[PDB]
């Protein structure tokens, strides 16, 4: 159970925003220009790491 | 990170540009009553530069 739970959490936090516009990277890249998208991607990377 | 006609079709600075942009008015020298048509800018390109 513990193992499964950990994995589920590790996948569930892929859907978390971590202070960005959306959890989907492609949505952020499509909607925002590269200079503005850099900060959103940076927040997502910090959260996921 | 600026979007606009000049930025995308004439001269595009990089996202991580390191440099100084210096601008000063030239109306006293480069303006003619008849119309100085020497200076030109591009307004139709196939893709972004």
């Amino acid at each position: 159970n513990h193992n499964a739970q950990a994995l589920n959490t590790l996948v569930k936090q892929l859907s978390s925003k971590f202070g960005a516009i959306s959890s989907v990277l492609n949505d952020i890249l499509s909607r925002l220009d590269p200079p503005e998208a850099e900060v959103q991607i940076d927040r997502l990377i910090t959260g996921r790491l | 990170g600026q979007t606009g006609n000049i930025a995308d079709y004439n001269y595009k600075l990089p996202d991580d540009f390191t440099g100084c942009v210096i601008a000063w008015n030239s109306n006293k020298l480069d303006s003619k009553p008849s119309g100085n048509y020497n200076y030109r800018y591009r307004l139709l390109r196939k893709s972004k530069l």
